[PDB]
RNA sequence: AAAUGGAUGGCGCUGGAGCGUCGGGCCCAUACCCGGCCGUCGCCGGCCUACGCCGCGACGAGUAGGAGGGCCGCUGCGGUGAGCCUUGAAGCCUAGGGCGCGGGCCCGGGUGGAGCCGCCGCAGGUGCAGAUCUUGGUGGUAGUAGCAAAUAUUCAAACG
RNA sequence: AGGCGGCCGCCCCCUCGCCCGUCACGCACCGCACGUUCGUGGGGAACCUGGCGCUAAACCAUUCGUAGACGACCUGCUUC
């Protein structure tokens, strides 16, 4: 029991002022508010949990209504502690203002 | 979840910047006591700028056009409207997540109110600069509800005093309990590991 | 899982949109085929951002993965038994595809000869009885 | 771009002979092989003159 | 002949078609949208009320410049009009569909109107006489009508 | 421009939002204020213009 | 001091989100470096469609215009496929599968009923988005304007 | 812009409602993801059952003129 993943709010794509680059996303992760603090999360793996009405899940026992686009942290971003992340597929852009799980695997504890 | 913010002693643009940044991420923030939000500068200048804002109106039809709110909660809500992308369905969802109240509602009388240190008058102003009250501005121009809000505010302040005396009595009782004995075996461990 | 051709890598196409013609949405007299606009005011020719993209040489697919079906073969059209038997030497890279005007009576003989010679055919089970 | 110089991509040359004479193409094949395999600048010049046109190969006279 | 929206089964369904009949296409479409999805006796009483101007027909799509009525509040709409000629023709085709159901041997008291279709017949042309010696067309708009009536259980 | 004969304006902007009123009985927009010094009484009645 | 209400972009900003001097980080363009792929050009290899096959390197924007390639396409002619078919050709439709970067193409499914196509050469009345383009058809307008020059009709019956 | 909390007396039990020590078990599913949560999550259409109750009102039609371009608005209708 108990949550094993750290909370991180999706903030938006990597962008300029005008144009965007949808292959890289930004994460405001809670607790981290510093460039020196966003060092431990380099290499963590992220997961966007969302819902659909067709029966497609992981084969861990039971078929359900939960879909996940996987991905992982690439590097840090800015001085405020925001974190870049490249997922395996690009974001649906509905995920703005929603939470992406950051699970505590392969990093170097 | 919800972020219940006090409005006393905060500056309008600083609090609007912090609220408009924290509402785009999804944290449902509610600014309570909006009549106490201060504005730097002279109060004559602030009501002159608000009178100029009232003077801005469409001449061919004043109804179809600029809607000039006089209530201070709606003043702060227009202030955050001008900072969020409200023409898009990101700032529209952010304005749906944002709630604002003049005076204090009963659930926010119940819950605890936060205070943002970066938006404070004392933090952001040299103490010999002039300031204003948004409730004073709203009563001086349009919003005719200062007396009822002040009466209900004094009523809930009396309620808060009669709750605080009970809470402080319970805290004196629990420190008498901490003054009593047969608890120290765990307390040595807690002092050695940050009491 | 029929014939499993030789080592074919990950096939990428570098875009898969078959680029639309400008203002084909606005007028239905304009077919969806690409046609290079040669106007003096056109945003597509001037290559403004946010407009459609013109097909140029940079979208060229790899020569290793050129004309590649997703099964891993390259298609070759066939009318009859001699043009099916010409695929006898390279049957593990160049698959057969029966022409549309071939009747069912000869089509069953062609697909039986392809099953004998172990030549992949794209449409074996079409126009049967 | 990168190159500030002008772009003269193809220089001048005629590599394949434009004539469809089969015998001339066979001589082109043979003397191309000899020109790249013998280090003979005679074979180089004869291969270039076989690439050369009808007008630019003027008729020699017997005298 | 073929229709649109072929029924569940031809045993429990009758059919009717009128072709090249002098009405307005817009009036017959807007009354067919009110006929559709209704019991046959309710539709017959409704069309008699239309011919007696006691219950109207709401114009929902072809509502350009159509005056209002108080009777359209049954339909949740504001505008209405009372097509006498369209009501007479579609009542005659409802009687024809009733006779076809009687010939096919259906339980004639429990028919609902499942499908109705109205589409533009080739219109016939006459001419006006406008100013400055000009001739302008004066064209009709007849329609083809199909209807399917099905036993409701 | 410069109309050369300035006239007072026709009508009134304060009465300009003209409409068939949804009420037929003229409702009271504002009653007079109260005080504990005055005795108990009513303010408004109904009538019919004979 | 200027005429509709309005512009440091707006919101706001005073221990600055203003001014002047600056420091350390941070954000990105089709700019630069590394790498994958296409094409052009240059230099080249081989006695493996020689008009094919590889090798290395540098560069690719562009109206008017000028060239090259097109296994892009339409029509007909000579050769050519012991070509295709009434066990279904052309044509048309298609929330189907695919290829090419594109000109376009191949197959699946449905109507259709008698002609059609691949390759090498040949010859064009050979490609449409416009020209107040020509002919034909069809919408919004729209069940709208309109059926108002000259005093006027009414009851009953009959054929229906 | 109110619905959970506090007191008295009973109800069927708990003297493990907790911290430290002993013992043995529960799937040990043999390297792997979306697992654990306020969920007897929001609303709509129906299925079988207990208890307690409910028995109407709009719109059209007719009339009305205090209003009406048409809609709309104010109105009457009982068997005294
Ligand atoms: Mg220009
Ligand atoms: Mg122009
Ligand atoms: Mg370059
Ligand atoms: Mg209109
Ligand atoms: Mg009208
Ligand atoms: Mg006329
Ligand atoms: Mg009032
Ligand atoms: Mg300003
Ligand atoms: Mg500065
Ligand atoms: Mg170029
Ligand atoms: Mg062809
Ligand atoms: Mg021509
Ligand atoms: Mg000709
Ligand atoms: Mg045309
Ligand atoms: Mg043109
Ligand atoms: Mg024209
Ligand atoms: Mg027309
Ligand atoms: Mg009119
Ligand atoms: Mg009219
Ligand atoms: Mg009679
Ligand atoms: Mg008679």
């Amino acid at each position: 029991s108990g949550r094993l993943w750290s909370k991180a709010i999706f903030a938006g794509y990597k962008r300029g002022l005008r144009n965007q680059r949808e292959h890289t996303a930004l994460l405001k992760i809670e607790g981290v508010y510093a460039r020196d603090e966003t060092e431990f999360y380099l290499g963590k793996r992220c997961a966007y949990v969302y819902k659909a009405k067709n029966n497609t899940v992981t084969p861990g026992g039971k078929p359900n209504k939960t879909r996940v686009i996987w991905g992982k942290v690439t590097r840090a971003h800015g001085n405020s502690g925001m974190v870049r992340a490249k997922f395996r597929s690009n974001l649906p852009a509905k995920a703005i203002g929603h939470r992406i799980r950051v699970m505590l695997y392969p990093s170097r504890i | 979840q919800v972020l219940v913010l006090d409005g006393r002693g905060h500056l309008l643009g600083r609090l609007a910047a912090i609220v408009a940044k924290q509402v785009l991420l999804g944290r449902k923030v509610v600014v309570v006591r909006c009549e106490g939000i201060n504005i730097s500068g002279n109060f004559y200048r602030n009501k002159l700028k608000y009178l100029a804002f009232l003077r801005k109106r469409m001449n061919t039809n004043p109804s179809r056009g600029p809607y000039h709110f006089r209530a201070p909660s709606r003043i702060f809500w227009r202030t955050v409207r001008g900072m969020l992308p409200h023409k898009t369905k990101r700032g529209q969802a952010a304005l749906d997540r944002l709630k604002v109240f003049d005076g204090i509602p009963p659930p926010y009388d119940k819950k605890k109110r936060m205070v943002v240190p970066a938006a404070l008058k004392v933090v952001r102003l040299k103490p010999t600069r002039k300031f204003a009250y948004l409730g004073r501005l709203a009563h001086e121009v349009g919003w005719k509800y200062q007396a009822v809000t002040a009466t209900l505010e004094e009523k809930r302040k009396e309620k808060a005093k009669i709750h605080y005396r009970k809470k402080k009595q319970l805290m004196r009782l629990r420190k008498q309990a901490e003054k009593n004995v047969e608890k120290k075996i765990d307390k040595y461990t807690e002092v050695l590991k940050t009491h | 899982a029929a014939l499993r051709p030789l080592v074919k890598p990950k096939i990428v196409k570098k875009r898969t949109k078959k680029f639309i013609r400008h203002q084909s949405d606005r007028y239905v007299k304009i077919k969806r085929n690409w046609r290079k606009p040669r106007g003096i005011d056109n945003r597509v020719r001037r290559r403004f951002k946010g407009q459609i993209l013109m097909p140029n040489i940079g979208y060229g697919s790899n020569k290793k993965t050129k004309h590649m079906l997703p099964s891993g073969f390259r298609k070759f059209l066939v009318h009859n038994v001699k043009e099916l038997e010409v695929l006898l030497m390279c049957n593990k890279s160049y698959c057969a595809e029966i022409a549309h005007n071939v009747s069912s009576k000869n089509r069953k003989a062609i697909v039986e000869r392809a099953a004998q010679l172990a030549i992949r055919v794209t449409n074996p089970n079409a126009r049967l009885r | 771009g990168v190159d500030i110089r002008h772009n003269k991509d193809r220089k001048v040359r005629r590599k394949e002979p434009k004539s469809q004479d089969i015998y001339l193409r066979l001589l082109v094949k043979l003397y191309r092989f000899l020109a790249r395999r013998t280090n003979s600048t005679f074979n180089q010049v004869v291969l270039k003159r076989l690439f050369m046109s009808r007008t630019n190969r003027p008729p020699l006279s017997l005298s | 002949v073929r229709y649109s929206l072929d029924p569940e089964n031809p045993t429990k369904s009758c059919k009717s078609r009128g072709s090249n009949l002098r009405v307005h296409f817009k009036n017959t479409r807007e009354t067919a949208q009110a006929i559709k999805g209704m019991h046959i006796r309710k539709a017959t009483k409704y069309l008699k009320d239309v011919t007696l101007q006691k219950q109207c027909v709401p114009f929902r799509r072809y509502n350009g410049g159509v005056g209002r009525c108080a009777q359209a509040k049954q339909w949740g709409w504001t505008q209405g009009r009372w097509p006498k000629k369209s009501a007479e023709f579609l009542l005659h085709m409802l009687k024809n569909a009733e006779s076809n159901a009687e010939l096919k041997g259906l339980d004639v008291d429990s028919l609902v109107i499942e499908h109705i279709q109205v589409n533009k017949a080739p219109k016939m042309r006459r001419r006006t006489y406008r100013a400055h010696g000009r001739i302008n067309p004066y064209m009709s708009s007849p329609c083809h009508i199909e209807m399917i009536l099905t036993e409701k259980e | 421009s410069h109309r050369k004969f300035s006239a007072p304006r026709h009508g009134s902007l304060g009465f300009l939002p003209r409409k068939r009123s949804s009420r037929h009985r003229g409702k009271v927009k504002s009653f007079p204020k109260d005080d504990p010094s005055k005795p108990v009484h009513l303010t408004a009645f109904l009538g019919y213009k004979a």
